[PDB]
């Protein structure tokens, strides 16, 4: 029984530019089992209407998942990704960092 | 075109 | 080369009904259709413009194809609880992947078809497309099973054969996009860490197909060791990104280059900030 936490990486699909539009990602990948529950954050609060890509899996078996929404970033507002798994025993966030 | 199904495991 | 994929997850649920079955397909780097049994409406559904236009009677097939297989997917799992005596209480995971590859002939190179059981290798069709590898006893149970019926002769006629000849026809179809490569964007980027150390970060954005090799250089020669990769991902839109940074002592940035190596750069990148 493999138990393994997933990779979480926050990014935009294109480089980001205050209020023009544009995806917010976050991948998830290297998890096992595939049971995952993935949410995005607009300053602290949750996104709804946020899609997902189909579950699919690496060389190695671990599954891996894109989350997306449509956005438009500005200078003050703070983005983040919420990941809960049996891996984890609270919650994680990472936060979008525009790099 | 995905394959045919086989047998069980 | 290119590749046509397929990728399967069934998952048990005790006491929430049947096992869930979902399937992927992948031309290279493209997904073109996805199966999920707990779908609204479980069918076959495109991902790719170029099955789109494939009729009615060819999605119906591929569909039929699906809930066969998750049919024999929930005995399988039924089956493997109870080669290793597991509690029927407990959630299990059964996944496959089987593709086949072109050579750069564009004949057939090579197949495969493997079987993992919660995680963990379980059972392969070898190299030849003829023999079994079995991870441990209970696979031995499987691999007596599928070769009394020639499992091996059926699925290599799959890989050897239909497989080729449906990559070929996707190939052909959505060639605008399946045969084209698209070039990374590149930049790099630099960050101040201490009077004595920084940070040089190689970006390459938008690039298609995923593989590609960033690798940064000291005075020409390849540094592998101080340099950080991210795993490479998807930007959502079919192309994907990746970023490599190397710890260089402040002040000599200008001695390191990034080198990108993509199908779609005609001649290897060297960056330097």
């Amino acid at each position: 029984m493999i138990q393994r936490t997933p990779k979480i990486q926050v990014y935009s699909r294109h480089p980001a530019e205050n209020g023009k539009s544009n995806f917010l990602n976050c991948y998830v990948s290297g998890f096992h089992p595939s049971d995952i529950e993935v949410d995005l954050l607009k300053n602290g609060e949750r996104i709804e209407k946020v899609e997902h890509s189909d579950l699919s899996f690496s060389k190695d078996w671990s599954f891996y998942l894109l989350y997306y929404t449509e956005f438009t970033p500005t200078e003050k507002d703070e983005y983040a990704c919420r990941v809960n798994h049996v891996t984890l025993s609270q919650p994680k966030i990472v936060k979008w960092d525009r790099d | 075109g995905a394959d045919g199904v086989g047998k069980s495991a | 080369s290119h590749s046509m994929r397929y990728f399967y997850t069934a998952v048990s649920r005790p006491g929430r009904g049947e096992p869930r079955f979902i399937a992927v397909g992948y031309v290279d780097d493209t997904q073109f259709v996805q199966f999920d049994s707990d779908a609204a409406s479980p069918r076959g559904e495109p991902r790719a413009p170029w099955v789109e236009q494939e009729g009615p009677e060819y999605w119906d097939r591929e569909t039929q194809k699906y809930k066969r297989q998750a049919q024999t997917d929930r005995v399988s799992l039924r089956n493997l609880r109870g080669y290793y005596n597991q509690s029927e209480a407990g959630s299990h995971t059964l996944q496959r992947m089987y593709g086949c590859d072109l050579g750069p002939d564009g004949r057939l190179l090579r197949g495969y078809n493997q079987f993992a059981y919660d995680g963990k290798d379980y059972i392969a069709l070898n190299e030849d497309l003829r023999s079994w590898t079995a991870a441990d006893k209970a696979a031995q149970i499987t691999q007596r099973k599928w070769e009394a019926a020639r499992e091996a002769e059926q699925r290599r006629a799959y890989l050897e054969g239909t497989c080729v000849e449906w990559l070929r026809r996707y190939l052909e179809n959505g060639k605008k996009t399946l045969q084209r490569a698209e070039h990374p964007k590149t930049h790099v980027t630099h960050h101040p860490v201490s009077d004595h150390e920084a940070t040089l970060r190689c970006w390459a954005l938008g690039f298609y197909p995923a593989e590609i090799t960033l690798t940064w250089q000291r005075d020409g020669e390849d540094q592998t060791q101080d340099t950080e990769l991210v795993e490479t991902r998807p930007a959502g839109d079919g192309t994907f990104q990746k970023w490599a940074a190397v710890v260089v002592p402040s002040g000599e940035e200008q001695r390191y280059t990034c080198h990108v190596q993509h199908e779609g750069l005609p001649e290897p990148l060297t960056l330097r900030w």
